[PDB]
């Protein structure tokens, strides 16, 4: 009711070795041909690929930058005030930028900042500039 | 099998239903109520297990009477019909026995049988048996036909059938305790050696034999579940389907590798996108530690503008670093994944020149079974009758298998020397016109009221005729032997004086050079006392084998011994004898196959009789006059000398029944 296991036999797969003399020789050359067809495009990417692993020689060590490992504090220095609305007008809702940039000021922080001191450094204004980029 | 149960296996028979032969002689019993059919099929058990528990002695009537126990031995006219009939069809009282009650002086009848080959001597033993004038008529200088064995010296060794296919149900076992055969089993290994001529690793031998036993079964799937049987009209041949088998195994190897490769391609290719990302970002992140610097040079105390350009940069730069450890990250992955991938790689070939090379032998076996290319085999029916397997080791005979049909020869008329060359059959006779072989003029007419004809298959296939019929037979037979295949096998026999091979091994093959030579050689065997060595010559090597001497042959086969054994080792042979059953105008065979294009109908056509014309046109019809024989006739059992001595035995039944009437089923 089922062929001997691991020996394949498709009906489909018969007729196309039958359907005449050299049919079935045929079907294996493009299989030889599709084999080595597949085999050098491997050789084709496996060389290009080769070149692209080359460039990054180095990877990013020298790019690399050291750990501000900094306390988050409360207070928002004036200064701190600054770094933020400038980071809203490049960054618009991105907190964990936005507190990433100021430093020492935790996403929830940012997050209710900007409701306090919405009315005071007009910042729907800044905001839909940001939009505009 | 044991008990009275025993009896009815050992005779081929269910012993527990009655068979339609059984039917058709006592209608009245299995038509009617299941109690009788028992007692009918115990009193049939019962009287068998008597015979078989003793086939040196006749078993009379009385005999077995005496031993049968109430509510058995109550009803008498039913065991008078039961021993009647099995005494009849040779179920009991065949072959070789003491007769208790002498034969009847006075013989009604007359019968000529064409051949004293087994089958033939199996019905004329019969017939005799039965009170009936028997001749037999044989072309060659000596009977059993197709079962020779050549005698010379203590060299002993059979150019026809030597094997016995177990005594599970098998005739030839009460005929073996009947005429004394060394009945030696056969030990079932057998080692393969290459053309080189060492033998192939036990790991690779078994390997192939499980591939082979495997492409068997597939074929088996091809004919049956796909009904892959006709291919351009012509039907499809066991060749053909072995090799689509082939192929699409082949086919699949490819297919495997294609779709491997191409899943290192699909991840390759993943692996240049994410190199081309990773790329493009080394520059972005080059760029911008560069503008961090420059922004982060400028001297402070600065501007809060310029001092958010620092630390913007300084986010931006560590957000994109961030992006470039992920992908290498997923650089990692593919890395080792396009490793894994190339480590396990699927199977290079499905089979590699020298696996092939000793694969081609393993069908060399079985054109040797079946004495022909397996081109011809039919692919739906080559194997039909392998249901009626007999159960048991396989035996050879160490006195040679000679003795049997000269035991069976023992008191019968067998005219040797009489080549049949006419066979005339009318509605009020027959007459065989046969000629002496030595001085062919010399002519011989015998009259008689039914020929019985065990002619080899292969002379019944012979164009110009070798054996004219009047009137010709009808256009069903001669389909029919046109149709069934008649091949081919030769033996080469080697005899020599010292044993120099390994004496516990009874066979061993050898593997041949080409597909095309497979069957050349293929195959030796140690069966006997004497150092006698036995090499086959099957599949399209055999017909080709016979255009060539002796001594080429006898050549090749030393060749083939240095090889495996060292060319020290073997000596020249002192007796050697070479086969050509082809070429012998008395066989023109070796044993006939399912071709392609045949079935097993037609071993059923080959033994139904023939009945003539009215000679008065408007006569009554006529009694069937010509009866048939033989191996090429048992559907069952055919190709095997079994079954030719089951064809006999069958032919004399029906024969006496036509002629001395059958009282046993009223």
């Amino acid at each position: 009711r089922k062929p001997p296991k691991g020996m394949f036999l498709s009906q489909e797969d018969v007729e196309a070795v039958s359907a005449n003399a050299t049919a079935a020789t045929t079907v294996l050359r493009q299989l030889d041909m599709e084999l080595v067809s597949v085999k050098r495009q491997i050789q084709n990417i496996k060389q290009t690929n080769s070149a692209l692993k080359e460039k990054l020689d180095g990877g990013i060590e020298p790019y690399r930058l050291p750990e501000v490992i900094q306390k988050c504090n409360a207070r928002w220095t004036t200064e701190e005030q600054l770094l933020a609305v400038q980071a809203i007008r490049k960054y618009g809702r991105d907190f964990q930028a936005i507190s990433d940039v100021i430093g020492n000021k935790s996403v929830v922080q940012v997050k209710n900042f900007f409701v306090n001191y919405r009315r005071r450094f007009n910042i729907d204004e800044v905001l839909q500039e940001w939009e505009a980029e | 099998p044991s008990g009275v149960e025993g009896a009815a296996f050992q005779s081929r028979l269910p012993h527990d239903r009655m068979t339609s032969q059984e039917a058709a002689c006592f209608p009245d019993i299995i038509s009617g109520p299941q109690q009788t059919q028992k007692v009918f099929l115990f009193i049939r058990n019962r009287t068998l297990q008597l015979w078989l528990d003793n086939p040196k002695i006749q078993l009379t009537f009385e005999a077995t009477l005496q031993q049968l126990e109430a509510p058995y031995n109550s009803d008498t006219v039913l065991v008078h019909r039961v021993h009647s009939y099995l005494e009849r069809h040779g179920l009991i009282n065949f072959g070789i026995y003491k007769r208790i009650k002498p034969l009847p002086t006075k013989k009604t009848g007359k019968v000529i049988i064409i051949g004293s080959g087994v089958s033939g001597l199996a019905a004329a033993r019969q017939l005799q048996s039965f009170g009936m004038d028997v001749t037999l008529l044989e072309a060659r200088d000596r009977v059993g036909g197709r079962v020779a064995t050549f005698r010379k010296g203590n060299y002993v060794a059979d150019l026809g059938a030597m094997v016995v296919t177990g005594l599970g149900g098998n005739p030839m076992a009460v005929v073996s305790k009947q005429v004394n055969m060394e009945l030696a089993k056969i030990k079932q290994k057998c080692p393969l050696y290459e053309a080189n001529g060492q033998a192939v690793p036990k790991e690779k031998d078994e390997m192939v034999e499980q591939e082979f036993n495997r492409l068997l079964e597939a074929t088996s799937y091809l004919s049956h579940q796909l009904d892959f049987n006709v291919l351009n009209n012509k039907p499809v041949s066991l060749g053909q389907a072995l090799e689509v088998v082939i192929q699409l195994q082949e086919k699949h190897v490819k297919d495997e590798q294609i779709e491997h490769w191409k899943k290192i391609v699909k991840t390759q290719e993943e692996l240049k996108e994410l190199l081309n990302k990773m790329v493009n970002l080394k520059e972005k992140i080059k760029e911008l530690h560069q503008q961090y610097k420059e922004a982060s040079e400028v001297k402070p105390p600065r501007d809060i503008t310029a001092e958010f350009l620092v630390k913007s940069k300084h986010r931006d730069l560590t957000a994109l670093c961030k992006e470039y450890d992920e992908l290498a990250e997923t650089q990692g992955k593919l890395e080792e994944k396009l490793q894994e991938l190339e480590a396990n790689p699927p199977s290079d070939v499905y089979l590699s020149s020298r696996d092939r090379q000793i694969l081609d032998w393993h069908f060399a076996n079985l054109e040797f079974a079946n004495a022909t290319p397996l081109s011809t085999l039919s692919l739906k029916h080559w194997d039909q009758d392998d249901d009626f397997e007999f159960t048991g080791s396989h035996l050879t005979v160490r006195n040679g298998y000679s003795c049997v049909p000269v035991a069976l020869a023992e008191g019968l008329d067998i005219k040797l020397n009489t080549a049949v060359r006419q066979v005339r059959y009318t509605a009020s006779g027959c007459e065989v016109i046969a000629v002496n072989t030595r001085s062919t003029s010399q002519t011989f007419i015998y009259k008689c009221d039914a020929v019985l004809c065990t002619l080899p298959l292969g002379v019944l296939k012979q164009q110009p005729p070798a054996v004219q019929f009047v009137p010709p037979l009808p256009e069903w037979k001669t389909s029919a032997v046109q149709r069934m295949g008649f091949g081919n096998l030769n033996k080469v026999v080697l005899c020599f004086d010292r044993v120099f091979w390994d004496p516990s091994v009874n066979l061993f093959g050898h593997v041949g050079s080409t597909t095309a030579s497979r069957g050349e050689l293929f195959l030796f065997w140690n069966l006997y006392k004497a150092p006698i060595l036995l090499a086959l010559v099957a599949g399209e090597a055999a017909g080709i084998m016979e255009n060539i001497s002796d001594d080429v042959i006898v050549g090749r086969c030393l060749a083939i011994l240095k090889g495996i054994f060292g060319s020290s080792a073997v000596p020249q042979p002192k007796e050697t004898v070479v086969s050509r059953w082809r070429a012998d105008p008395w066989a023109r065979g070796s044993y006939s196959y399912v071709a392609a294009g045949s079935s097993g109908n037609d071993y059923d056509l080959m033994a139904q009789p023939i009945t003539p014309g009215p000679s008065i046109p408007g006569a009554p019809q006529p009694i069937p006059r010509l009866f048939f024989a033989g191996e090429h006739t048992i559907r069952n059992y055919p190709a095997t000398v079994h079954g030719a001595l089951l064809s006999g035995l069958r032919e004399a039944g029906r024969i006496a029944d036509q002629f001395l009437g059958a009282m046993y089923t009223l």
